[PDB]
């Protein structure tokens, strides 16, 4: 069964960087790209970054560029995100989610078929 | 925010059919890209629903219908429970802001 | 008086690998080019030993059609009498070839965030192709000088590598739609005109 589970969030004051990872298992974890998705909470959920395959590609949102940093190691099996100078419209909970395999038509359409759990990460003082 | 526009709440009771109407821009959905659905329930990671126009995925009743028609995506309950009592999204991609798009989200209410 | 069927081959939503290119035979039907030629949405029409305008007065026995997808830089190779990785080992043209080439740009169809590599072409051959020929055969590249067999430790490579689109990219190396015709214009009854 595909699962993903994820962990690395806490309360942290405004400045500070973070770093959170969550680990796959039941399927081949070199085949497919990976996302990251996070959802404030009353709102709808927001799109953050995406990784190749091998690591060599990557694109990230405009809203956090220049901020977050995401990795991959393939044999380990775990893909991580780096956060620097969190500011406070940061807070939700972020899920670490899978590439759709088949797509049909065209080839620029995502979606996204198995999703983690999420860990609640929040910023005050 | 949300770029797809979606309806803040639908009512319903059981027995009858609901629709949830998520509308699009000319780039997002204009262009030919197609529009996928998500169920979350309360407390829980968001779940893939409808992936593709219709197209069911495994494990799903047969009650959960799409389609998608000019600007426009449509989502069809039929034969409601209480079960459904979660939250709906739509989803697509937009190639002028060059990312993944979501919607507003629909809390589907069951009387 | 037959449509001709220009629009499952235009607005086709996947096309093929250039290594495997894919190509189908036009038959009776009543071609009409003006309306191709008219649409100004290709960046590259260019017709060899005929115009494009006289292109509705004079008609054929058949006519091929055959398309692929390549780089933005690479377009300048489909031509007769050109040298290049694309020209010696995928795609080649023959010296007294007489037809259209078109091509047109495609971001937005071709190319995915987290890059697209569904798109191949071959890297690696021991001899060029003579004009109008495919080869889809991946068996293991032999260089040096030790024999290889089934392995791709040293000096055995494997032919076919992936392009990797992403909307991001510069200009030339965003994805291009290539359609290419061909016509014999040579006895035989005639077929495609109108
Ligand atoms: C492809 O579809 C478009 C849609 O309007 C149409 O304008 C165009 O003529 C079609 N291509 C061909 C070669 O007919």
């Amino acid at each position: 069964e595909v699962q993903l589970v994820e962990s690395g969030g806490g309360v942290v004051q405004p400045g500070r960087s973070l770093r959170l990872s969550c680990a796959a298992s039941g399927f081949k974890f070199s085949k497919f790209a990976m996302h990251w998705v996070r959802q404030a909470p009353g709102k709808g959920p927001e799109w953050v970054a995406v990784i190749s395959y091998d690591g060599n590609q990557y694109h990230s949102a405009d809203s956090v560029k220049g901020r977050f940093t995401i990795s991959r190691d393939n044999s380990f099996n775990t893909l991580y995100l780096q956060m620097n100078s969190l500011g406070p419209e940061d807070t939700a909970v972020y899920y670490c989610a899978r590439d759709g395999p088949d797509t049909s038509g065209y080839y620029a359409n995502i979606y996204f078929d198995f999703w983690g759990q999420g860990t609640l990460v929040t910023v005050s003082s | 925010q949300s770029v797809l526009t979606q309806p803040p709440s639908v009512s319903g009771a059981p027995g009858q059919r609901v629709t949830i109407s998520c509308t699009g821009s000319s780039s997002n959905i204009g262009a030919g890209y197609d529009v996928h659905w998500y169920q979350q329930l309360p407390g829980r990671a968001p779940k893939l629903l409808i992936f593709d126009n219709n197209n069911r995925p495994s494990g799903v009743p047969d009650r959960f219908s799409g389609s998608k028609s000019g600007t426009s995506a449509s989502l069809a309950i039929t034969g409601l429970q209480t079960e459904d009592e979660a939250y709906y999204y739509c989803q697509s991609y937009d190639n002028s802001l060059i990312l993944a798009v979501f919607g507003g989200g629909t809390k589907v209410t069951v009387l | 008086t037959n449509l001709c069927p220009f629009g499952e081959v235009f607005n086709a939503t996947r096309f093929a690998s250039v290594y495997a290119w894919n190509r189908k035979r036009i038959s009776n039907c009543v071609a009409d080019y003006s309306v191709l030629y008219n649409s100004a949405s290709f960046s590259t029409f260019k017709c060899y030993g005929v115009s494009p305008t006289k292109l509705n007065d004079l008609c054929f026995t058949n006519v091929y059609a055959d398309s692929f997808v390549i780089r933005g830089d690479e377009v300048r190779q489909i031509a007769p009498g050109q040298t290049g990785k694309i020209a010696d080992y995928n795609y080649k043209l023959p010296d007294d070839f007489t037809g259209c080439v078109i091509a047109w740009n495609s971001n937005n169809l071709d190319s995915k965030v987290g890059g697209n590599y569904n798109y191949l072409y071959r890297l690696f051959r021991k001899s060029n192709l003579k004009p109008f020929e495919r080869d889809i055969s991946t068996e293991i590249y032999q260089a040096g000088s030790t024999p290889c067999n089934g392995v791709e430790g040293f000096n055995c490579y494997f032919p076919l590598q992936s392009y990797g689109f992403q909307p991001t990219n510069g200009v030339g190396y965003q994805p291009y739609r290539v359609v290419v015709l061909s016509f014999e214009l040579l006895h035989a009854p005639a077929t495609v005109c109108g």
